[PDB]
DNA sequence: AAACGCGGGGGACAGCGCGTACGTGCGTTTAAGCGGTGCTAGAGCTGTCTACGACCAATTGAGCGGCCTCGGCACCGGGATTCTCCA
DNA sequence: TGGAGAATCCCGGTGCCGAGGCCGCTCAATTGGTCGTAGACAGCTCTAGCACCGCTTAAACGCACGTACGCGCTGTCCCCCGCGTTTT
């Protein structure tokens, strides 16, 4: 979920993912806002969504 | 020598304010050593204040403002009143 | 020209001219509106009149009427935002008011 | 005779009841000789500068003192003890 | 209705905006009204 | 040729003038330990003024003391007093 | 309660009796009375009130609607609790 | 062994660590919501600089610490380790606020 | 002519002409002499020696190379003339000095 | 926008002082509210002094005096001497 | 006055009692605060602008220093009053 | 609860120096013209304070309780002052 990459950074984000899927665009929105950023801590996705 | 002396001012104001009563000259020097003082504490906060506006005026304002910060209760607003008032009676002659 | 002050102008005793003059002279700002004078100076004649009828009062009430020093610590001590206005500031030869402390006074 | 302890307080009245100072005089002007050529020398010792002070001082130590019964009953007390007073004055800032 | 000229002739802050949207639902969100 | 200096007339200031002014300042029984712990703590006062006060007179280039450096240190204090012009 | 929800205390009051407790820990009380966490708060807005009333002064002969940190270096100074670090 | 201390036991490390550390001892949105209720009690509608309510709280918990001890002063003074109100207003006096 | 800063005149780091310029914008006197500005950036210099020593000592004995406002209420707190001289000062960010009242103390 | 201010100064002093400690902000703004506060004390002090004596030419004797009055012990006499010492830095040239 | 004593009895002080309080622990939430929005407000920056007392010329009576009292209040004599300490 | 006495307050006679006004004589305080300039005040912009909720969760709060200390009560001894002293 939103948050709990947010609160869990150390641990998933640590662990490679090749294809994420991110769910509900409309809150993406700001990347002014904590959510966005944080998946650059997230560090790799070759397939998006 | 001029010497801008308050024994009369004040005692004007005590023939004006209570005028049965003398004022004993130690109390007078009280009174002749409060005058500038007092002319002084405001005045100095007031030029503060000046610069607080960072301004070369002041007005009647800066005053007020003076009066407005510092002064306990209606010792402020009567001479909210009267600091404005008398500019009033200024203002007006 | 006239030289005619501006105390009967305000309604005051105090020289709001010697005000002005000393404003002037007092480098607080360099445009010195001559209300501050005024300002100043009412502020003066307002507080004149709250002391010296305090002074002639506690005088009165020593049967007095003449404002010692006495006086005038009985007139600005037992006000209580005189004292607290004037908490640091002291009359010489006012002297002391009676006070005996409670449990030192018999019960 | 008497007891200890009882005509305090009507001079707590008579010295508040009256306005002066309850000091040796020329031990004031002699102490003010002595503070004032302490630091510098040769003055000639106006009397102004000399009395100028014993408000200052007699007044705050009067008021001292009743920050010392203060203290001094409020731990319960009449015979008064510098605890009192220190513990006054640590509260005063004196101290 | 006398709430929507006479808490705008007030005119504290962002209240402007929520006052209205309240008072069409409920005058029960305000705990003095 | 005479040196007219002195010291310590804080005692001539007397032990009845601490049961002089206890009494002003209420107390009641002045125990034998006040009323030298007095005589120390006043003079703490004393001094701190002057160390001033004659700084103000060479400045002044004067050899003698008035009371105008004395009203210029306590207002410079915080002691404020009135009768003595201002 | 869940009908109407009434849940607020104060904002002096809302300084809650474990923060008195731990002001009281760092001022140096070993056991609070219990009238001290209110004894405290009634002290603590009074000292609150008279700075930002002369701070507000200052916001309107300043002309304006932001109550600074400039002005709390403006009134504590003046107010006696003069802070290093806001101005 | 359990540790269930007495009344009295736990408090001083936290009077070590507080005065170890150097921070605030409150819930800030009820004093920030203190800031805005007293800044509005003298005037209303401000707008709020919260470097204000740091800059007053830094002052205001400071002197809150600062009034304590010489409340325990006149605690210990009158001989006692729980303290009273009246050490606090007995404090306030010889520090002139009383 | 150029901006050639008068602290290199006094082996200071204080532009001894920004201090005469600042004697010229107080309103401290008519004739700003010319030593005021150099006496003031030198006390000026004296202090932030002063200063920056006990500051330093302090962050460093906290295992740091920056110096923070706590290290700033450690340092001077514990000086005498200067607690002393700043007894009014606070300093944001800078708490408290570890000590605890002595019969607090559990025995 | 380049405005005067004393950060370099103090960072100056400080790798004059202590090079070993890097400063934060925090302290630095301290400072540089402390430069220009004791930059006021000492200088309204110096011109309490020049009303005072009535002087209209504040010279280094003057802000010595007030060196003098308002600093305790050491800090007296150290700022008597460094704030001589730049002076005798500067009338030399 | 100081100054030196000096009964003298109760005030400090010790100290013991007692009982409760106030932390303490821990169960119970809970509002704290964080993000996270959405926006906009007056702050902020410029944009000219003129008025404003500056400043200085003239003047002039202000007001206060030096010059005239005489009287509010202190000083003292005598007595009435009024608080206190031993019956 | 009461008188003896010591302190206080009050009231009558004296007189005086200080409070207050008198008499010039300015000098400062004013009026009279600037004087650009200071802040007067128009526009602009943009930001920065703005609430707000999603939500956590640990802080606050909810309460059992345990005893500590703060006072309840005492005797004392002490201790400091009061009465008497004189000298300084």
């Amino acid at each position: 979920t939103f948050e709990y990459i947010i609160k869990e950074r150390a641990l998933l984000s640590k662990v490679k993912w090749v294809h994420m899927i991110i769910d509900e665009g409309h809150r993406m929105k700001n990347a002014q806002s904590k959510l966005s950023l944080t998946l650059n801590t997230h560090y790799h996705a070759d397939y998006r969504l | 020598t001029r010497k801008e002396s308050y024994a009369i001012y004040v005692y004007k104001v005590l023939k004006q304010v209570h005028p049965d009563t003398g004022i004993s000259s130690k109390a007078m020097s009280i009174m002749n050593s409060f005058v500038n003082d007092v002319f002084e504490r405001i005045a100095g906060e007031a030029s503060r204040l000046a610069h607080y506006n960072k301004r070369s005026t002041i007005t009647s304002r800066e005053i007020q403002t003076a009066v407005r910060l510092l002064l306990p209760g209606e010792l402020a607003k009567h001479a909210v009143s009267e600091g404005t008032k008398a500019v009033t009676k200024y203002t007006s002659a | 020209a006239k030289a005619k002050t501006r105390s009967s102008r305000a309604g005051l005793q105090f020289p709001v001219g010697r005000v002005h003059r000393l404003l002037r002279k007092g480098n607080y700002a360099e445009r010195v509106g001559a209300g501050a004078p005024v300002y100043l100076a009412a502020v003066l004649e307002y507080l004149t009149a709250e002391i010296l009828e305090l002074a002639g009062n506690a005088a009165r009430d020593n049967k007095k009427t003449r404002i010692i020093p006495r006086h005038l610590q009985l007139a600005v001590r037992n006000d209580e935002e005189l004292n607290k206005l004037l908490g640091r500031v002291t009359i010489a030869q006012g002297g002391v008011l009676p006070n005996i402390q409670s449990v030192l006074l018999p019960k | 005779r008497y007891r200890p302890g009882t005509v305090a307080l009507r001079e707590i009245r008579r010295y508040q009841k009256s306005t002066e100072l309850l000091i040796r005089k020329l031990p004031f002007q002699r102490l003010v000789r002595e503070i004032a050529q302490d630091f510098k020398t040769d003055l000639r010792f106006q009397s102004s500068a000399v009395m100028a002070l014993q408000e200052a001082s007699e007044a705050y130590l009067v008021g001292l003192f009743e920050d010392t019964n203060l203290c001094a009953i409020h731990a319960k007390r009449v015979t008064i003890m510098p605890k009192d007073i220190q513990l006054a004055r640590r509260i005063r800032g004196e101290r | 209705q006398i709430m929507y000229q006479q808490m705008l002739k007030y005119r504290g802050f962002n209240n402007q905006i929520m006052q209205l949207k309240k008072i069409c639902n409920h005058p029960f969100v305000f705990e003095e009204v | 040729r005479h040196r007219k200096v002195l010291r310590d007339n804080i005692q001539g200031i007397t032990k009845p003038a601490i049961r002089r002014l206890a009494r002003r300042g209420g107390v009641k029984r002045i125990s034998g330990l006040i009323y030298e712990e007095t005589r120390g703590v006043l003079k703490v006062f004393l001094e701190n003024v002057i160390r001033d006060a004659v700084t103000y007179t060479e400045h002044a280039k004067r050899k003698t003391v008035t009371a105008m450096d004395v009203v210029y240190a306590l207002k410079r204090q915080g002691r404020t007093l009135y009768g003595f012009g201002g």
